[PDB]
């Protein structure tokens, strides 16, 4: 009988603080392909007076120390996520989401007193600027590689635009984080941009990233249908999901709907406690 | 190929080739019977399925640059999926079939 | 009513086999009743057809579209039983305590197989000075099957391999070396073989 | 019950009967009692005056609930096939009344040391309602309507061109 | 609400004098329509199986219960465009004679 | 719908005075599978675990109750691609022997 497994990791300026699975922890990410950051809403319980003091004084939001040596982690704190199974002690974890803390409140009175807490991806970039001057006359790819260079991302890149030239592409952007929606802006809808975990991504609409990675699924706890898009259906937690891959669907209720897709967008509800442990997918139409 | 499924009347809805299709089987007395549908305009009525023989027989129907239909076997809506198949072929591999036809 | 006279394919003996160890455990009990529950669910709603094809056409069809619609829940099984020693009683609890215990339950001639314990009583009170009363439940963990699949003798095997989840770290431990770079304590490592 | 006045003797109680094959499944039942349930729900409004008014009636699917006993093993595990099937619909025959369109959707044994030979059991069907409750058919396959596909791939996955049409025309 | 053409004792259009089918009205149309429906047994509609009175699965064939038969004839003498209900049925079975006796109920 | 290779008392492949491998249809095509299958013994079929009957763990072994000899033969009748259910299994041991009788229903 497997054991699901949920750890959230947190980089206090001593060390990081993980907090386990055995606790009541309850946490919804959304993922698209998309300028616009993802999001992830945490549910925590049964934190006593220690750790409320260690964490929940760290999310301030107020500046402090305005000589600011250095940047990134001397403004907000940043969290990372893992969940998978465990079945007989052979693990298989594996990791859905980073981010930094955004807003902090507090939802259930005594005498268990649980909090939530707003994440988003990237959020660093907020606040810090540009001081590396944008290329003037160059092609599309350059502009993507400066871009990636600028926010401190790996990057990939691969469409049909790669060779058209641009004039003055970014010599209108205030701060990092209006890079990204640059980039997508030019060549909507069939370009899409968008930053996963650590990996800015621009390709067309309907191009697998990795064409030999193919997920093939065939246990849906959603019964497939079609949705105006592609496909939308739903699952346990698979760890072979990503953003941008490609699914083979073989149905039993609904064989009609079979064949290769690309996923959109992602949904994840996953509970150490409760009935959701889940992933919802949508997917268009392999190219 | 095309999926086809074992009902006496039936009608499947595609997109291939570049082109709309709409095809339409059904059981005529002794052999079967097809209509061929494009742009939701009317290609053929009850073209008389054969096999190895093409269902579009006239020159400004099946191509400029379009594709054309074959069944392998005489058709019969008992054995599909099993056996009997419709498969199409796109303007190049057509011609290349035309001439090693003769 | 001579007793252990069990007449053949029918013994009424109550043995819990463990999942993994396949040993029979907690033969101290002495049960007094066993419930088996098996539900599922219909649906109710009015649901429509073509009807106006040829038989046998639509006896292919209100076949399928009836099987999407009957699907089937959990099995559930109850006991009552006398524990008479303590061994036993300390042992169920911590089988309680576990998140991955599995038993297969046998009675008369029902097999029930991947179960797991989800309700537990134990009473008390002068009716029974050297005994407790106990109220255990059960629930079926997963489905059986048949057959497919390939579960092979030898090292063959389906070859999961899904480790797309990765952040690559160097180590520091190897053997050896304070001074020296990853190459020759890397070589060294090597040669020591 | 009246009606039927046969002059038969050995007749025949409740019985269930594949509605596929007309065959009898679980033959060898011992049953005691039989509940047959019906419901419906009536929606009403509430004017203004201080009446009120109703519009429509809505049914549900009825519900039958058997209590039997099992003498022997094969009735048990024919018991728990029955339970398990998904496809067949059956049809039941009561003392006078038969009913059509059921599947079962519950199934409740015991062991008590009220009783050792046997096994008490309690099932319950429920029916599957449709509209249109008699169909019309045509005994003439060709004489029938045209069902309705739409939009699907024509998931090439073919071998070749000339190989294929050298194979259907010259027959090898 | 019904109408059809008179028949007499064999099933076969009757004609008056002066030789004019008559469209009957309803009640008497209803009686007429109702004992052609109870005679037509099952299987030989064309273009509707299924229906009519199952005489060689259910009555002349030895069987073991006798309702199926009941349920046919119920069937039967209902489906008609006028008919409402069934106030009896008899199935009388005395020796070999098989009696079957109805009271039809109408909107009229 | 299913089809095999018919076979002698022996499992052998039988031929015809023509000599003619035949495809046998339904039914006895059933009936030579299930006798096929009830002779497997578990742990000799490769690729697959746990299928097969328990005759060296349950039948000739030295057995308490005698129902795990039912299940495992109930279960390798099973697994059949057509078999439906199982309508009787006795178990009569007299003697030294192991009496089998089994009646299985199919879809024909």
């Amino acid at each position: 009988m497997k054991k699901r497994i949920l750890r959230v990791t947190f980089n206090m300026p001593y060390g990081p603080e993980v907090i386990r699975e055995d606790l009541d922890v309850r946490v919804r990410i959304m993922k698209a392909a998309l300028r616009i950051q993802n999001r992830a809403t945490m549910e925590i319980f049964g934190l006593t007076t220690q750790l409320r003091e260690s964490l929940l004084s760290q999310f301030t939001a107020w500046k402090h120390r305005q000589r600011q040596v250095g940047r990134e982690d001397e403004l907000m704190i940043k969290v990372s996520v893992e969940a998978g199974y465990s079945d007989q002690g052979r693990e298989q974890v594996s990791r859905v989401f980073v981010g930094e803390v955004a807003i902090v409140d507090i939802i259930s009175p005594p005498p268990d007193i649980g909090i939530r807490i707003q994440c988003y991806t990237r959020q660093i970039d907020r606040t810090k600027t540009i001081r590396n001057m944008p290329p003037a006359n160059t092609t599309f790819v350059k502009f993507v590689e400066w871009g990636a260079n600028e926010m401190g991302l790996n990057f990939i890149c691969d469409t049909s635009y790669n060779d058209q030239v641009l004039k003055n592409p970014g010599r209108s952007i205030t701060v990092a984080s209006a890079i990204l929606a640059s980039i997508q802006d030019m060549y909507m809808p069939d370009v899409a941009a968008f930053v996963d975990d650590d990996i800015l991504i621009v390709k067309d609409r309907d191009k697998v990233i990795r064409p030999d990675e193919v997920t093939n699924v065939n246990s849906f706890v959603g019964i497939p249908s079609w949705s105006e898009w592609g496909v939308e259906f739903q699952c346990l937690f698979e760890p072979s999901i990503r953003v941008a891959g490609g699914v083979a669907v073989e149905s039993l209720m609904n064989p009609s709907v079979n064949g290769n897709y690309v996923i959109t967008a992602l949904e994840y509800d996953l509970a150490s406690r409760d009935r959701p442990f889940y992933i919802k997918v949508m997917g268009s139409p392999a190219a | 190929k095309i999926p086809l499924t074992a009902v006496p009347n039936q009608a499947i809805s595609f997109n291939a080739g570049s082109s709309y299709w709409k095809i339409r089987l059904y059981q005529n007395m002794d052999m079967m019977n097809a209509d061929i549908s494009r742009d939701g305009v009317i290609v053929c009525h009850g073209v008389r399925c054969f096999g190895g023989i093409p269902l579009l027989q006239y020159s400004h129907q099946y191509r400029p640059d379009y594709g054309n239909f074959v069944f392998d076997r005489d058709a019969d809506w008992t054995l599909f999926g099993d056996g009997i198949n419709l498969f199409y072929l796109d303007g190049a591999e057509f011609a290349e079939y035309q001439a090693l036809a003769t | 009513m001579n007793s252990f006279l069990k007449s053949i394919l029918n013994t009424p003996t109550l043995t819990i086999r463990d999942d993994v160890t396949k040993l029979p455990v907690w033969k101290s009990l002495q049960v007094k009743k066993v419930e088996i529950y098996s539900p599922a669910s219909v649906v109710s709603k009015p649901l429509a057809t073509k009807d106006q094809t040829e038989a046998q056409v639509y006896t292919e069809a209100l076949d399928i579209d009836v099987k999407n619609g009957k699907i089937i829940q959990p099995v559930r099984l109850r006991i009552n039983a006398i524990c008479p020693d303590l061994s036993t009683v300390e042992s169920i609890m911590n089988a309680f305590n576990d998140n991955t215990s599995t038993f297969a339950i046998t009675s008369k001639s029902i097999l029930a197989d991947k179960m797991a314990i989800m309700t537990l009583d134990v009473d008390q009170s002068p009716d029974m000075l050297n005994a407790a009363e106990i109220n255990m439940e059960f629930e079926q963990v997963e489905p059986p099957v048949l057959n497919k699949f390939d579960p092979a003798f030898p090292q063959d095997s389906p070859t999961y391999g899904v480790q797309i989840q990765s952040l690559s770290d160097a180590n520091l431990l190897d053997l050896g070396a304070i001074g020296d770079s990853i190459s020759s304590a890397a070589k060294s490592l090597y040669n020591r073989v | 019950m009246l009606g039927i006045f046969t002059s038969l003797l050995s007749s025949r109680s409740f019985s269930i009967v594949d509605q596929n094959t007309n065959q009898l499944v679980a033959a060898d039942l011992r049953i005691s009692r039989v509940n047959t349930r019906f419901s419906s729900v009536g929606q009403r409004h509430m004017l203004e005056d201080g009446t009120t008014k109703m519009d429509s009636r809505t049914i549900h699917p009825m519900e039958i609930i058997v209590e039997v006993f099992c003498p022997s093993i094969d009735v048990v595990d024919q018991i728990n096939q029955l339970l398990l099937d998904r496809d067949t619909l059956y049809k039941v025959i009561t003392r006078g009344m038969v009913f059509e369109r059921m599947m079962c959707t519950s199934e409740a044994l015991n062991q008590t040391p009220d009783m050792i030979s046997a096994t008490p059991a309690r099932l319950t069907f429920s029916q599957v309602l449709v509209q249109n409750p008699k169909p019309i058919m045509f005994r003439n396959a060709g004489d029938s309507s045209m069902i309705d596909r739409g939009l699907a791939l024509a998931e090439d996955v073919v071998g070749s061109a000339g190989d294929l049409f050298d194979y259907a025309v010259n027959g090898v | 609400s019904t109408s059809t053409i008179r028949t007499g004792t064999n099933n076969d259009i009757l004609l008056d004098d002066n030789g004019n089918m008559v469209i009957l009205r309803d009640v008497e149309a209803c009686a007429q329509d109702v004992r052609a429906a109870m005679l037509m047994r099952t299987g030989e509609n064309i273009f509707d199986v299924n229906s009519g009175v199952g005489y060689f699965e259910y009555i002349f064939s030895p069987q073991k219960s006798y309702d199926d038969a009941r349920k046919s004839i119920a069937d039967a003498i209902l489906s008609s465009p006028d008919v409402t209900g069934i106030e009896q049925l008899d199935i009388d079975i005395t020796g070999e004679v098989f009696g079957v006796d109805a009271k039809v109920i109408t909107i009229h």
